This record gives C-alpha cells, structure tokens and sequence, in this order.
RNA sequence: CCUCUGCCCGCCUUUCCAC
RNA sequence: GUGGAAAGGCGGGCAGAGGC
C-alpha cells in the first residue's frame, strides 16, 4: 500500500533472495552436493545436478513438501515454489546425433513445472476446506489476514498495527547501507531476523562477528572475515541506492526532489526480449552455464558500473537532459538475470534506459535486445498501482514488436513504442536545436496541433506558428512525422519546469 | 429494510457560466474513451451534501422537534478539540476536514441529513438514500462535438501585485457555457412516513446550489449551474415485481426547483401520497 | 527549380520558402495555377487534399506581390459571421454574399498604385468560387471553401509575407 | 447447451467486474427487499437443487467473451504445429497471457484447436480523484477511487441455466432491483447501475468427463488445474472471512461446487455461493 | 469552526460601457464566448479590479481601523518586495508568483479582516471561503438584437497596431451574490463591497484604460435579500430593495440604511 | 505589432468488523 | 443476504504594464 517506504520495497527484493537461497542450500546440504551443482540461480529460477537415487527423490519430496507449506502459512497463495525433476541419463549431457539431446532434455522438465503451476497449492490437503478461524485483522501495508489480532505496533507510527513479517522488513530494511551478507542458521537463536522456509537468517552487519553454519556475502568474492570452519556462499546482487544524508536509503521523495525540471518518480521495468530461446542451442551442461553466468552478471554487477557512468566510450552519446551526475539519485530496486525493476528521478532513469541499452547491445554482439518500459509518476504514488501500470506499459513495448522503448488513432497501423534507434535518430536532430526563451506557446500549441492529426489541417496552422515568430530552421518536415515528435516535445518541455 | 418504492428525478443540468470540475493544463474531467466531459457524482451529492450541513447547522433550534437527535449538537465544528462525537454538528474527522457525519443508525434516523446522505459508525451504520448519477452531456451537445465545434475553453487569469502592477498568468479549462447535461437521481423510500420530507430537504438543496456555484472557481464566476426538471416517476414495489409499467409519473418539463419545491409539492405529489 | 521540385501535392512545400524570400521561376510556374484555378469555377471538385496543394501555389502566386493585411480581414470576418449564423441560426445567407462579393469589388478598386497586380491576383481566384454560393447549401458546398479560406492566408505568412 | 445471457448495459462506472459470489450476495439483497426472509431461502434451496448462474464477462457490440479455459496452456505447443520456430514464440506467450476469447475462439479451445485472442478489451481501469472538504474551511483531504470504465457500445453480462420458473420469479426481478440500486461499492456516486437486457445464448462444447467452470466454485474435491483466487467480501458491514475460490477456466472432474454458509452475528444467516458453471472440455494426457 | 448560513443579498443590474471595453486573451482579441462569439466581463476579471482597488484603499487605511476589524494589529502598510518574506508585518503578504497580494493565512486571522472576510482568503492548513461570488457578465438582449441586424459590437483600432474593443455604449449583464454568514457583520460587508464599486467608477476595466478604455458605470437593477425561508418554501417572499434609478455613488450615500430597514426585519 | 512574465501552495487516504 | 458504508478536486489569484 501507500504506508511501506521505499526502504521496505528494497527490502522486500532481497528478502524473496534469501527464500530462495534457503530452498537450494537444503537441497544441496541434504543430498551431499556443493554449490559446484547449482547450474544457475537466477531471480527465482534455479537449476541443479543431481544424482537419480530412491533416496535423493525421497528427500526432495519432503523439501517441497517443507517449502511450500511455509509458503502458505506466511503468505496466503501469493508466492508459490514449483520444484520438478527429470532423470537424464548420461548420453543426454550433449549433442548425439544432429538433435541436441539436451535441450530436449530441458523441455521435457519445462513442461513438469508448466503444469505444476497451474495447480498452485496441491500439497496442502486443506487447501479448499473452509476451516472458520476467528477474528481476523488484516495488514494494512501487505494485505494478510491475521488471526487473533497479534499484530505488533508498527515502528513508524504505534497507532497503526501492522503484521509482524514488516517490523523484519523495516529493520531489515534499515540495515541495507550496513549490511555485509547474511548468516544462515537455526530458525531459533539470537539475531534472527527473517525466516526462511528452512533456515533462520541473521544479518552479518559489518562491525561484528558473523554467526552461522553458512555464510552468504553479497558482492564479493573474497572470503574475508569469516570463520574458518563455515561455508562460503557467494552471491551477486544488483545495489545502486542513492543515500539520503543520514546513513540510509534515499526516499521516493528525496531522491525525486532532484530531478531538474518538474519533480516526477521515474519508474522503469524492463527485461531481455526472447532469452528462453538462446538458451536452447546451449546443448552441454558447460555450455549453459556459461551463457547463464554472463546474463546474470550483466544485470547483476554491469548495471552498477552503468549508473556510475563507467564506459561511456562503448555507450557514447545518449538523450541526456542534463550531463550525467557523479552520484545519481537512482534506486535499483529489483535487477532479475534476465530483467530489471529501477526507480530513481524522471531526469536521469530517461538517460540511463539508453545508457542501459546502448551498453546490453555491446555486452552481447548484438544477438539479443531489451525491452523497457517507462513511467512517470508523483511521489506520493502507491506501488502497485505505479508497477501494475509499468508492467502493462513494458507489455505495451513488448507484443509490438519486442525491441521497443516506451517513454511517456484507433485503427490499428499505429504503435506507441518508439523503437531504440528511432527515438534515438528523433533525439539527435529535434533536440539539439530546441535545449526560443519562454517561447513555450510554440511548443505547448503545438502538441495541441499534433493532438488534431489524431482526432492536413494540422500543416498550415503549424505554418502559421513556425512563420508569425520567425522559426523556419525549427521542424522543416512538420509543414508520419507530427505523431513522432511526441516523445521529443513532451520530455524537454518538463526539462525546463 | 422495509423497502417500499424508488422516486426518480430526471432533469437536465444546464451551465449558464463555464463549469470546471478538474483533474490535476488545467484539464476538467473527461471520459478517457470518448474524451467528453462530464459531471460526476460524488461531485454533484456531496456539494448538495455540503450546502445542506450548512443549512441545518443554522437551524439545530427550530427543528428539535421535527427531527430528533438535533437536540445533542450546538453549532460549529469540533476541530478546535480534537476529539469526535464532540457536542458540535460537525464532529467527524475525516482526515483532516470536519463534516457531520451521525455517530449511530439510531441518531442518524432522526437527523435531516444522515438520513438522506447517509452515515458511518462503530456498531452499524446508515447507507444513503440517494444515487446521484453521473450527468453526460445530452445528444444534442453530442452532435456538436460530432459537427466539429468546440465544447471545451481554456480560459486565461492572471494575478496582479497591487503596487507594481506584475502579471503572473496561469490558464484554467473549463467547458463551453450553454452545454446541457442530463442528470437522475434515484431516491430510496424505505420509510413512507418520511419521504415528503426527504424530497422536500433535496429539493431546498438543489436551490441552494442555484445561487451558489458547482465545481471549481464560482467565486470568481465558474458555477452558475441551472437545474431543468423533466419528469418525476415513483417505482412502486409492485412494479419491480412484475415488470409491468404502471408507476406514477410526475410531469414537469419546464419548472425550476423554487416552482416545484412549493408551488407544486402538493399538487403534483398528491397521487405519490396516494399509493404510499 | 523552374517547375521541376514544384509538383502536384507536397514535393516542394518546405523547399521553396528559400526561393521565395525568384522573380522569373515564379512568374511562370506559379501562372498555370492560378489559371487552373479559374478552370476551377466548381469549388467542390476537389474532395482530396488537391485545395491544400493549389493553397500553397496560390499563396506563392500571393508572395511576391503585396497582399495587405487591413484589406484581407473585413472580407474574412465577414465570412465567420455567415459560418457564426450556421450555428442554428439562419439558413438563408443570400442577402450577404451579394455584400460578400461588393467588399471585393470594393477593394480591387481602392488600393490603388503598385498593388495593382497583387490585388488583382487576389480578383482572379477567388471569384469563379465566390460565384458558387449563391445557388448552393451551407452544410455542404460552402464549408469546403472555410477550410480553403484559411489554408492560403497561412502559407502567405511561411513563404514570408505579412 | 442453451442458457440465458442476461445483459447489464452500464450506465457508469462499476467498481470491478461482478464475479459470482457478488451476483448471488445482490440478488439475495434484493429477493431479501422486494420478498422477504422466507424467500431468500427457497432462493438459495433451487441453487443448492437446480439452477446455475456464472460470473460476469464484458461483451463488446454481440462479440461475448468467455475466460479462456487453462485447459489450452499445457498443449499450447501441440496446438500450434503449422507455424515456423519464430512465431511459435511469440504467438505461444500472447496466447497465454490472455484473458478472454470471443464466443468463436471458446469454441474452438474446447476441442483443442488453434484460435486468436481479442485485439481490444472493452474496458479500462482508472484512478479518479475525490477530496473531502471540511464544511467550515473547505480544506482538501485527496484520496484515489479506482473504477472500471467502459467503451461505448460494452457491458457485462453474466449467464444462467436452470429452470424457468427460477429466473421468472427470483432472478429477473432481482435484475430490475439491481438496476435501479447498482452493483458492488459507491453506488450513491452512480456506480454499479444498469439497464438490463434478455437472450439466448448457445455454447457449442464437446462430451467429456472434465468440465471448465465460468464461477468461483469453491470445491469438495481438489479439480485438474486451477488457479487460486483469494477474496472475502462484505456482508451488512461485517467483513467476510476471506474463502480460496477457483478463478473461471479452472478444470474439475464432475464436481458440484458447493455453496457454504457462515453466522456473522446477523439476524439471519449468509450464504456464500460457490457452485461451479460446468462446460465440457477435452484435456490432453493430464 | 462555525460556519453559518442565513441568506444570500443578490445584487443584479446591468454595466454600462460609456468608452470602447477591452478585456484581451491570446489580432488582439478580446475574450468572447466560444458559442456565441460575443464579448463578457468575466467574473474573474471584475473581482479582482473590485479587489485591486479595495486592498490599496485598506493599504492607506491601517492604523485607524484595527479596533473596527482587529487583527490588523499584524499589518503596517508596505510590501515584500522589498525582502522576502511570505509573512511578515506588512500588508501584502502573499507571494503569488511574481506579484504581492494580500492574504491572510488562517481562517480566524481572515475573520476579523475586513478584506478577505469579503473576497475571500487562502492558507496553509485552516483557510477561509469567500463570501461575494461574481458571475460572468454577459452582453443584455437588446445588443444580442443588434448583433443579430449588423450593428457594430466591436471595432479594430489602429493604435501601428490594433487594439481590438467593445465598442462604445454597449450594455453587459452582471450579477454580484453576497452569502450571508454571520448576521452581526453583513452591514459593513455590504457597505465595504459598494465602497469597492465607487472606485471602480473612477478607474478604469481591463486593456490600457489610461488610454481611455474604462469608464465602467453601473445601473441598478435590483437588490434581493433571500433570506434562509426563501430556500425551504418556493414562494416569492423575498426582500426586493429597489433602487432602479439610483446610482452606486448614491445607495452607499446617505440614502443606505433607508434601503436596507427591511433587510433588518428579518435580521 | 513590439518588451518581462507562461501555476502556485497545500492535503495525497480517514474510520468502522459483533467471541 | 453486494471488497462494503460515509467522503464537493478545492481554497485564494484584474491577460496587464508602457506603445498618439
Ligand atoms: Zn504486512
Ligand atoms: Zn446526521
Ligand atoms: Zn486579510
């Protein structure tokens, strides 16, 4: 709702981290396995090698059975973990033959999970019996239904009562700038403050000591303060936060309060157009794991170097409102293997989903393309109303024709997404000659004109307007055009108030 | 709830001055398929609402006999103590305004205007007696959006320093003077002891927003609304029943709202009063 | 650039506002429209944007001559209050195109001087169509020439006039 | 079969489109108002013996559409086998991320044919602005209402089957109530109104044991394939217990649905409909 | 806290403009209605000129009236021009973009001033509605008559440049709605609004006016009451002070409270 | 027809649920 | 026996200052 900050949605994204971390550190630890297994585990999605014993799909049914009954206690059928098997045999690891054997391999368990969810809690067995439990409340801020009261006063404001699985997440979320990683250990012990569905997790803060069988580190590879009888687990996380003045993450209202021009949260989701499919010629368990790594690695630690500005040689020269700060105002909320979640001013998430782009394309050789949707909203906005919106407007850029940028007639030969090198070609020509002092009256009629064309009246009245100023040079091709300078007018007009 | 019979008032909203009703380049409210404007319904009840609190919070002495539970407010708003069901009229906080709103089904059946509006409180609640509809243009006004006029302005306003004459323009849209609306408003009559009272209480509402103004500016000249009745029909609980169009019909196609508030209360309401 | 960027609907509309701020490419190529024009006495024949691409000939035929301003608009705001009684009400405007077409006549006979050929590029046009609302509707046949009205004052102001 | 696809053509906004729980929960609001106690329970006994009414589905000038039955989405592959490898991609997901399909395309999802999906949804979903004014100062204390906004010539309309004597004397004038009272929240703003029409629709479907549903069925056994739906409503200002529905598409196997009842501290008693549309449909192997 | 309803004093009547009228807008046009190209005063236009002029005659007017209307105990006569303060002890206390204006900032501040009790005030947090509401001035029916039969409404000036005006003697339609919300002050909030119109005959509406585009000039058509009873029953048994050849330099004269006894009899 | 101005300031959900 | 009940997008703001 409107009363989680943006300290709890930053939260929230690395506590479905830890969920799915906690699930394949039981897979491994209860079959013998080493984190050398996990082919790839990737905003929810993981694989792992295994062996085919009457006791490995013995442990594992427990493992989903575990995981999904935790699963529906803490959230009422909103996040469900559909875990399938296939036994491959040897040969099927590599091409036999001219057909790939292990991709066909991977369809076949692609297709277990396809239809598992579709039934979505089919291990409960009380799934659909009405039990009447008594006196339930509901959260305010996630909408639980909670028995019995037993909501604890929220930290914020004590006259609200929240569920207690938010007092975690604001805590949590309050020790992101200090936060070193997580140590994963027994449900009940000290320091614990998320559970898992297996594990209980405490944070390994940075002064003090790590506690834990396992300790997990974001962003490092380097195992250096822990002890040296634990485990290691490495993991990448995708982090740029603005910092407010205080140690802490900067606010949907501080960090929008720098955007130039009008004040506006800029909101982009995006993600990799057709990536199922490159993974299908990968037909050695060596070679998927390659092109996984780097997909993940992009979005993970070549995102980080991108809102620090690094590299603009291989970027270049972008639709920049104002050159690019030292320390942007931008907040990575979630960056997924094959698509992202950024928030952050209006100003500098417009140049960064070029810069984002432009730097994809090179990282690649070309052979696979974004797609990003754009939002522009008021501070004091809901989430789930700005990322349902930004969901549907990535949609909107996607089913077109999936390499599209969308930035801010009902027949049917018309499409709203401006492509990457159109935009990007409207940008070097209309902009440069327009960024006509206060003129705006030349600029706001005329997308008053532009807004007849799709209700050839429109060329003559522009002819008018470019002629009773003096402004020839301005739009020689406006006298189709007019629907394709919308993108141009609209963003430079906010960049000056 | 003893439900007895539906009155429904059609007539046609007319904007003498040019209505504003906004959205937040300043765009009034519009269709987002046709793109007309339209005048919304929870901004048509609540300023008949609103001009009618008024009007009983001048008047909690005369009427503690015609309406009971009147007797326990004294008149003025309880922000300065802020603590609700204060001994003010208006005494809910709603977030930050004060509005009269009954605190229990038991007062709120016995106050003029929780019982037509309705009311909100721990322990149940009153739910309205009105719909007020959403009022569209007419067709006629349709057909000249078709034809290519305008029905929309935008209008410019300025601001003035007094000492050194400096002009700040800011420009309000706001729809076309002259354009006719068509609004119905259904009332409820689930008790046929009160609902002369109930018609004769929205009726002195709607005439006072004949000298006051719907919608936007209005102190500087953007209401000015007029209220154009056409046809009052009472829906008896026989006629859902059954389907059978045998329901009394006033007609008036052109009275005001002070020629049918009580020039003909009675002698247009009289075969209303017959069948209950 | 005698006739040969210069072509029937949008070939040489932005092209030529350079060459119009010349003398002897335009008094040739410009003259066979202005006499189509004449050949133009049906105002309704043409349903297409063949009006707007002849706007932009005749505006360039209206260029290089003088096309006073003061004399343009009586003529034209009088023709908004003709369209301003479409509006419900009137359906009878014959008493006013005979006044209609005595302010034209009005005109051509007082500016007098060197804006002689300028006014009188202005008489050649117009009237084989100030001809057809006489025997003719409103809600049709005369709104087609409202749009045509406005459609050459416009690029008068873009080739540079004024 | 042939049932009898009652239309609701709006006259506003609704709240959200009615699902079935919400069309019993009004009509046994208005057979409570225009009859009485005791016949809200000889209502609710010839939906326990007999009829079936579904939830609501747009319509858009005589194109109806129907939820697409989650029967298609594991053969999807198997559907599309006269396509090249760089459209069986990009018709697979738009085919699956749908929502609706036209009365033509549900025929043919039945029998496990290839179809296409609506180009247009006959509604949008707003957030329109609403401020509370204080009578004394006029301050302005903003919140966002969001409803549901319909085209031009789109409605709603839900179905029924059962017998006739049912839908003469309980539901079609329970559907005249409703259109002068509205459907769902804010109906003193105008919102869940109606005028209301009558037809006769036909679904061609194929014989089988497995059976799509077009109602939140709230099932004894567990169905094929499912798809969860979470809600509770609102009943006399008390709040419902949230109840696991079924969303519209999900299969069951020759299953009634149910209806279950709850106390609420009324005078009476509430009854939340859950019993299921049944369609035949033809599944592949599982 | 406490806002009260007892009737609304109506005064309609008729402006006459003597000399050429001009209200401009964005070949420099004056406003006209969209549907019937015809030239109005908006409300706008004239609550504000009622307000320039009225805030400039309280501007000269602070010390010797704070115990009439307290709270202008906060006020000495000035401006923030001069430092930027939204608030300090001088009159015009409102930032209002580029230009000064003067606000109160609260509702009970605004209570006892005796300019923005009448044409309303602005604030954070609490504020204060207005109490005059102004219509837009419409052209009477007899010049829609003329505008019907060729008679000229409006004119071209060349001034090299043409100021566009409503041309001489033609008549428009206003009507002026005082609310009556507190019986104790409505004599000095009547006699305060008519103190307004007196100045406005003197300066100028709209355009240049220095120029000679003013001389605005009222003629009284009549006053209502419509006390609270009014609005209950329908029946036409309201106050109708008549002052139909009087002028506005002579109902505010002695020859007031002469008109307004009977407003008196229904307190 | 020329010269400055070309929207500010706010609230941005409140409250109800009978063990 | 209706994801319900109550809830005005408003309060204030001269398109004007010089220019025959
Ligand atoms: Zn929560
Ligand atoms: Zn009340
Ligand atoms: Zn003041």
């Amino acid at each position: 709702s409107g009363k989680g900050t943006l300290k709890y949605l930053r939260a929230r994204s690395a506590y479905l981290e830890l969920i799915g971390w906690d699930v394949v550190l039981e897979i491994l630890s209860r079959l013998g396995l080493t984190r050398a297994n996990v082919v790839f585990n990737a905003g929810g999605h993981f694989m792992i090698i295994a062996q085919n014993t009457p006791d490995a799909v013995k442990e594992l049914e427990e493992i989903r059975a575990k995981a999904v009954e935790w699963l529906y206690r803490e959230f009422e059928s909103d996040l469900y973990l559909a875990i399938e098997w296939e036994p491959v045999s040897g040969r099927e690891f590599g091409r036999e033959g001219g057909k790939n054997l292990f991709a066909e391999a991977r369809k076949r368990l692609k297709h277990k999970l396809t239809v598992r969810k579709l039934k979505r809690f089919g291990e409960i067995k009380g799934l659909f019996e009405h039990g009447h439990t008594e006196r339930l409340a509901e959260c305010p801020v996630c909408g639980r239904e909670l028995p019995e009261g037993k909501l604890e006063p929220s930290a914020s404001d004590p006259e609200t009562k929240v569920c207690p699985t938010c007092n975690r997440l604001v805590s949590l979320g309050g020790n992101l700038p200090k936060l070193l990683g997580f140590g994963r250990t027994a449900k009940n012990d000290a320091g614990v403050l998320v559970e898992g569905p297996f594990s209980g997790f405490v944070p390994y803060l940075q002064g003090g000591r790590p506690v834990g069988e396992q300790i997990l580190v974001k962003n490092t590879l380097n195992p250096g303060e822990i002890p040296e009888s634990a485990q290691f687990v490495p993991y990448f996380v995708a982090d740029y936060f603005k910092k407010d003045p205080k140690g802490g993450v900067a606010t949907f209202e501080e960090l929008s309060m720098a955007s130039t021009g009008t004040r506006r949260l800029g909101v982009m989701k995006g993600d990799v157009d057709r990536l199922g499919e490159f993974f299908s010629s990968m037909d050695s368990p060596s070679k998927l794991a390659t092109a996984s790594r780097f997909m993940d690695y992009f979005f993970k630690g070549y995102i980080g170097a991108i809102i620090e500005g690094k590299f603009g040689y291989i970027i270049g020269d972008v639709p920049s409102l104002r050159d690019w700060p030292e320390e942007p105002d931008i907040v990575v909320v979630y960056a997924g293997g094959d698509d992202f979640f950024i928030v952050g001013a209006w100003d500098q998430i417009f140049e960064l989903a070029f810069r984002v782009r432009r730097a994809f394309n090179a990282y690649t050789g070309g052979k696979l393309t974004l797609s990003v949707g754009l939002g522009y909203f008021d501070e004091r906005t809901p989430i789930y109303r700005m990322a349902d919106v930004v969901s549907e407007r990535l949609d909107t850029a996607k089913d077109e024709g999936r390499n599209r940028v969308f930035v801010v007639p009902l027949d049917g030969k018309h499409k709203l997404s401006y492509e990457w090198n159109h935009y990007e070609e409207l940008w070097r020509t209309y902009a440069p000659r327009i960024y006509l002092e206060s003129k705006k009256g030349l600029l706001w009629k005329l997308l008053e004109i532009r807004e007849l064309y799709v209700r050839v009246r429109w060329a003559y009245l522009t002819a008018y307007l470019l002629g009773r100023h003096g402004l020839s040079d301005l739009f020689p091709e406006l006298v189709q055009p007019v629907y394709w300078v919308d993108g141009v007018l609209k963003i430079v007009l906010m960049a000056v108030r | 709830r003893r439900f007895y019979g539906k009155i429904v008032i059609k007539g046609k909203i007319k904007a003498v001055t040019g209505l504003h009703i906004g959205s937040q380049a300043n765009p009034v409210i519009k269709d987002p398929h046709t793109g007309l404007p339209y005048i919304p319904g929870s901004s048509l009840k609540g300023r008949l609402r609103s001009l009618f609190e008024i009007l009983v919070n001048s008047r909690l002495g005369e009427w503690r006999e015609k309406y009971p539970s009147l007797a326990n407010y004294s008149p003025g708003s309880c922000r300065p103590d802020n603590q609700e069901n204060c001994g003010k009229f208006f005494n809910r906080k709603i977030n930050r305004g004060w509005i009269h709103v009954c605190p229990d089904y038991e007062t709120a059946l016995a106050c003029p205007v929780c019982r037509l509006f309705g009311a909100s409180g721990k322990e149940s609640n009153f739910p309205s007696r009105i719909i007020v509809r959403d009022a569209f243009l007419t067709k006629e006004w349709e057909e000249k959006w078709r034809a290519g006029e305008a029905i929309t302005e935008a209008k410019i306003e300025v601001g003035i320093d007094r000492v050194t004459s400096q002009a700040n323009p800011r420009t309000n849209e706001r729809v076309v003077a002259g354009a006719e609306f068509e609004f119905e408003i259904i009332y409820n009559v689930e008790n046929t002891t009160h609902w002369r009272d109930d018609i004769k209480n929205l009726l002195t509402a709607m005439a006072l927003l004949e000298d006051s103004y719907l919608g936007g500016s209005g102190s500087r000249g953007y209401g000015k609304v007029k209220f154009i009745f056409d046809s009052f029909e009472f829906r008896p609980l026989d006629y859902y029943r059954t389907g059978k169009d045998e329901d009394i019909v006033s007609i008036d196609a052109r009275e005001k709202s002070v020629s049918d508030i009580l020039s003909g209360f009675d002698s247009l309401f009289s075969e209303v009063e017959g069948k209950l | 650039v005698d006739a040969s960027r210069l072509f029937g609907e949008s070939p040489d509309v932005v092209g030529i506002k350079k060459m119009l701020e010349k003398g002897k490419q335009w008094e040739a190529i410009q003259p066979y429209f202005d006499n189509v024009v004449r050949e133009a006495k049906n105002f309704l024949e043409w349903s297409p944007n063949k009006r707007l691409a002849n706007a932009v000939t005749v505006a360039a035929y209206l260029t290089s001559q003088g096309l006073k301003t003061n004399q343009v608009r009586k003529i034209l705001d009088m023709a908004r209050t003709t369209e301003l009684k479409v509006k419900r009400g009137e359906g009878d405007i014959k008493d006013d195109l005979v006044k209609m077409r005595y302010l034209l006549a009005y005109t051509v006979g007082k500016a007098t001087g060197q804006s002689k050929y300028s006014l009188d590029a202005f008489h050649r046009i117009l009237d084989p169509m100030l001809e057809v609302l006489m025997g003719s509707p409103k809600k049709e046949n005369f709104e087609k020439f409202y749009d045509f009205l406005q459609a050459v004052v416009a690029y008068h102001k873009f080739f540079g006039g004024g | 079969p042939k049932f009898i696809a009652v239309k609701l053509i709006p006259k506003g906004p609704f709240r959200d489109i009615p699902r079935a729980d919400t069309l019993f929960g009004a009509i046994g609001n208005a057979i409570s108002a225009i009859h009485g106690q005791s016949a809200v329970e000889e209502l609710v006994d010839a939906f326990v013996g007999g009829a079936r009414i579904s939830s609501a589905f747009p319509y858009s000038g005589d194109t109806y559409y129907l939820p697409k039955p989650l029967s298609v989405e594991p053969a999807l592959e198997g559907i599309l086998t006269g396509l090249d490898e760089e459209e069986r991609y990009t018709t697979a997901k738009r085919l699956r991320k749908a929502k609706y399909l036209d009365l033509k395309n549900f025929e043919l999802a039945l029998r496990l044919r290839p179809f296409t999906i609506p180009e247009e949804i006959p509604y949008a979903r707003v957030d329109v602005p609403r401020v509370v004014l204080d009578r004394v100062t006029q301050d302005s204390s903003i919140y966002f209402w969001e409803e549901i906004r319909f085209r031009e010539k789109s409605g709603v309309y839900f179905l029924y089957s059962g017998p006739r004597e049912v839908f003469d004397g309980y539901i079609a004038p329970a559907m005249r109530f409703l259109g002068d009272t509205g459907i769902g929240g804010k109906s003193t703003w105008g919102a869940g109104l109606f005028e209301v029409e009558f037809h006769e629709m036909k679904i061609d479907a194929p014989g089988s044991e497995y059976s799509v549903t077009l109602s939140n069925a709230l099932p004894t056994k567990t169905p094929v394939l499912w798809r969860l739906l979470r809600k509770g409503g609102w009943s006399f200002g008390r709040r419902k217990p949230r109840m696991t529905f079924i969303a519209e598409g999900s299969i069951v196997k020759n299953d009634p649905g149910g209806m279950e009842r709850l106390e609420l501290g009324l005078s009476h008693e509430v009854y939340v409909y859950g019993l299921t549309f049944p369609l035949g449909v033809e599944l592949p192997e599982g």
